């Protein structure tokens, strides 16, 4: 179904698009919130690397800030390079230059999600969003359920360890999703 | 596991008893949360003392996450444990040997705090105290 490929596609553009006219200044279309546990997040980072290709995450991360990745299916493009909204029309062709700057900018720390955008042919464009993963603690758990309460599909990973009253990824998951 | 047992434990949790809550540590998605039920009956933190427990099974850098934090304050302190004949004693070398393997990360001045006597001797000056 490529023309069911083509139309994701215009979709999560239009969705950036309304997420540059502003935030909470106006409405913007669905898309995939990751959550997890402590050991269940850095499987959650982990996992996000495996689903496209290798790309700077884990070591220690602040978590503070979103991450807005917005994938594009990539024919005609026979190299992998991914590029920054802000600094538009500059591409990085290895992602160790990735990893300096998207962890420079962990390290840096408003809230603001960090948008990012992927051109690969292997991969099929898509429309993830990783935030902190659950371990005061109480902001994290807030700025989590706000996003997840409102309707986008919420990705929930698992390898924890908690009790049953502990597995946060799951149980949340649950709150906000009977 | 739910909640609704939440309404038991949310009832006895609120009248003055020194609540020792504990946290699960890991976390494979995002990764371990915290509490939140002692800050929710106690904003002061003043009679709430913490454990975080299953923490063989992080590194070192989510041991310090964890037993210290000051964006989640409170009095007497965090206490960060793994729990699992003289099963006793055998639980106390085992404490005694795993800081060892990262002890930069919880040992000697580190602020951190963690064991089960240390533990113990809080317990016994808080419920004293109370």
């Amino acid at each position: 179904d490529d023309n069911m490929m083509f139309i994701t596609k215009k979709m999560i553009e239009i969705r950036n698009l309304l997420q540059k006219v502003g935030q909470g200044s106006t409405v913007t279309l669905p898309s995939i919130v990751v959550i997890g546990s402590q050991s269940s997040g850095k499987s959650s980072v982990l996992e996000a690397i495996v689903g496209h290709e290798f790309l700077p995450k884990g070591s220690n991360m602040i978590t503070r800030r979103p991450i807005e990745l917005t994938l594009v299916n990539d024919p005609e493009a026979k190299v992998d390079y991914g590029e920054f909204p802000d600094l538009g029309l500059a591409r990085v062709t290895d992602f160790s230059l990735i990893q300096k700057t998207l962890t420079e900018l962990n390290q840096s720390v408003t809230d603001d999600p960090i948008r990012l955008t992927i051109h690969s042919p292997n991969i099929p464009d898509l429309s993830l969003i990783d935030l902190p993963g659950y371990i005061l603690k109480r902001k994290i758990t807030e700025l989590c359920d706000k996003y997840i309460r409102g309707p986008n599909i919420i990705l929930a990973i698992s390898a924890a360890d908690t009790d049953l009253a502990n597995s946060t990824a799951l149980q949340a998951s649950r709150r906000v999703d009977p | 596991l739910k909640r609704k047992i939440t309404e038991l434990c949310d009832k006895y949790i609120r009248g003055p008893n020194i609540i020792l809550a504990i946290s699960a540590a890991d976390t494979d998605l995002a990764n371990s949360t915290a509490l939140q039920a002692s800050r929710r009956v106690d904003p002061r933190g003043e009679r709430t003392i913490g454990v975080i427990t299953k923490m063989d099974l992080v590194e070192p850098e989510k041991g310090a996450a964890i037993l210290s934090d000051r964006q989640y304050p409170l009095k007497l302190g965090y206490v960060g444990v793994i729990s699992k004949g003289n099963l006793l004693a055998s639980i106390n070398r085992n404490e005694k040997n795993y800081f060892g393997s990262h002890p930069t990360e919880f040992g000697p001045d580190s602020g951190v705090s963690t064991g089960v006597m240390t533990l113990r001797k809080k317990l016994l000056q808080v419920l004293e105290q109370q």
